[PDB]
């Protein structure tokens, strides 16, 4: 009510010096109207309570915010006395919603709500402020603030967007999708540290284009579009190398076919889909895993890497397990299982001599350690009524000697049932967070190094701080500075031939090219 | 049998002419140490000396390619000009 009967009393003074008096005496009050007046109370005003900033902030009666920009655009310094006020109310959400105490915080759901309080921001930026330039720089530096904390931001956002590419069940039209997208790159757009972004959405690809395919098959074009635009292009030499590995290895999929059809006198060369790509591209998973593989899977992978030796000349294979998927055809009727390549050799083993243990498959098999757990707790430990692999000492704890038996589980409706206890709900635990960290760290020191090597064998020499400005200025759209990790490499330089860049001699530096 | 594989969909990686035995630039092995370096201490730090990943898949120490970068810059094991993608082993 305050601004109301402020604003009639501005209005009944402004028609008073009009008729009355003379208008030309208006302008010396007018300003102590905002200033002994306005600017005099302003202060209680621009903080204090009683339905005040702060909670129509939090109400959103919009109609109040505009009336009070309208109102406090005459006084001098009034913007800048509501400005402070909404970007401490700002930060206290932000710090309130970046919160990393209670470790938990749902990925899709965190991104989602700040979304979700950005977008009321500039929404009531836009009505009111008329987009304003002092609160637009106001609420980028404010956004500029809290985002040095939750490193956790871009992993989240890229598990967000893998949720949203994996399948388009939410909006089955095209505009949504459209819009939603827009939205998601333009939260990217005001985030920092895009290394570990690039790293986790090539990780999504990899994981999404090494599954079962038919996700979108037309939403990739626009993802590579939007990244031009967004990322650039330093980072689209591996994205069109992914695509391109997965065309290499459809077609070789299908001339191996044919010339199976040719040759193909085992049997293990039966219904086969083998993929071929290179290391640069999709990083090691592990050390390449050599536990005892299937008879029939072993024969594939032989003539596989016979045609990899002959045909392609320099060339050769490298067999592994963490990788792939298959189908189980089980057998009342014959429901066809899967298996993602790591209950191959423990089902075969059964097949070959049922009634096993942990030592069997832990002595004649070569088998590895993390991974095989891994694979032997998702097949008997936490499973729903439909086990395939059921054991006697009921326990959640794996023992040693534990005899696995089979159940029939009729539940399965069709002929085709699955096992997809791999990619659950996203934990993200410490040794691959860790081990991910590193990798980029490595990835990091590295861009810096090579980087630097572009450039300052076109430029000059610095003296004790200079050129450093300027490697930071070309990576400030890339990572932090990291200056005590930038100048303890820099002198690195001196043990490589080109520049030795000689510390006590700083005066002049070499250009060995 | 009870249980028999039908479909399999193995993914086959492919090495070029790594040699993981042997860097082609300055013959000495796809890891330990190169000829600028050799000891493994040294003011080196962690031995900042690790193996490049080509596009062409081909392998090197980063400082023999880097250093041969210098002046011919196109892969000396076929003709590609040559890019990166992977650091490390
Ligand atoms: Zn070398
Ligand atoms: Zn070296
Ligand atoms: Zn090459």
């Amino acid at each position: 009510v305050y601004i109301k009967k402020v604003e009639a009393r501005i209005n009944e003074e402004i028609e008073r010096v009009m008729h009355c008096l003379d208008k030309s005496t208006e302008e010396p009050i007018v300003k102590v109207v905002e200033r002994e007046l306005i600017s005099k109370h302003m202060k209680t005003i621009v903080e204090m309570e009683n339905s005040g900033l702060v909670h129509m902030l939090k109400n959103g009666k919009t109609e109040d915010l505009g009336c009070m920009y309208k109102l406090f655009s005459r006084v001098p310094n009034g913007l800048k006395t509501m400005c402070e006020c909404m970007s401490s109310y700002l930060r206290e959400q932000g710090k309130a919603l970046v919160s990393e105490e209670g470790e938990g915080k749902n990925p899709v759901d965190y991104i989602q709500g700040l979304l979700d309080l950005k977008s009321r921001f500039d929404r009531f930026l836009l009505e009111s402020f008329n987009n304003d330039r002092l609160f637009k720089q106001t609420i980028a530096g404010d956004f500029e603030y809290f985002l040095n904390l939750n490193s956790r931001s871009p992993e989240y956002l890229s598990l967000f967007i893998d949720d949203k590419l994996k399948k388009g069940v939410k909006g089955l039209t095209e505009q949504e999708v459209e819009t939603i997208l827009d939205k998601a790159m333009v939260l990217f757009r005001f985030m920092q540290e895009k290394d570990v972004f690039e790293r986790y959405y090539k990780q999504h690809l990899a994981r999404r284009l090494l599954t079962n395919k038919s996700v979108s098959d037309d939403s990739e074009k626009n993802m590579i579009s939007k990244l031009k635009t967004e990322c650039g292009c330093q980072f689209t030499s591996k994205l069109e190398g992914m695509f391109r590995d997965m065309s290499i290895s459809n077609t070789t999929m299908d001339e191996f076919r044919q010339h199976l059809q040719a040759t193909g006198v085992s049997l293990g060369g039966v219904d086969l889909t083998v993929r071929v790509l290179t290391t640069g591209y999709w990083p090691t998973q592990s050390a390449t895993p050599k536990c005892n593989i299937p008879p029939a899977p072993r024969h594939a992978f032989e003539i596989f890497r016979r045609f990899y030796l002959a045909k392609h000349s320099g060339r050769q294979l490298t067999l592994q397990h963490h990788m792939g998927s298959a189908d189980l055809n089980a057998t009342t009727r014959k429901h066809i299982l899967q298996v993602s390549t790591f209950q191959m050799t423990i089902l075969m083993l059964f097949n070959n001599r049922e009634k096993y243990t942990f030592e069997e498959i832990q002595q004649e098999t070569d088998i590895p350690e993390r991974e095989l757990v891994r694979a032997l707790q998702s097949l008997a430990c936490g499973k729903p009524t439909q086990r395939v692999l059921t054991k006697e000492p009921k326990s959640k704890e794996i023992e040693n000697g534990h005899i696995f038996t089979v159940n029939d589980q009729f539940t399965s409706k069709l002929h085709r049932v699955k096992i997809q206890t791999v990619a659950a709900k996203q934990g993200e635990s410490d040794p691959e967070r860790k081990e991910t960290r590193q990798k980029v760290d490595d990835d990091r020191k590295h861009e810096i190094e090579a980087a630097i090597v572009r450039i300052m064998k076109s430029r000059k020499k610095m003296q004790h701080n200079v050129l450093v400005a300027e490697v930071t200025q070309q990576l400030k759209a890339r990572f932090l500075p990291s200056p005590v990790v930038i100048k303890k490499r820099i002198e690195g330089l001196i043990e490589r031939e080109y520049l030795a860049r000689t510390p006590e001699d700083r005066k002049v530096y070499t250009y060995v090219a | 049998k009870r249980f028999e594989v039908k479909k399999w969909n193995a993914v086959a990686l492919w090495a070029w002419d790594i040699v993981v035995d042997n860097c082609a630039i300055c013959r000495n092995h796809i890891m330990d140490l190169c000829i600028e370096c050799q000891a493994n201490q040294a003011s080196a730090t962690s031995e900042e000396c690790t193996v490049a990943w080509g596009v062409c898949n081909h392998a090197f120490h980063f400082h023999c390619i880097s250093r041969w970068l210098k002046t011919r810059q196109v892969c000396p094991l076929d003709n590609r000009e040559w890019e990166f993608q992977k650091y490390g082993h």
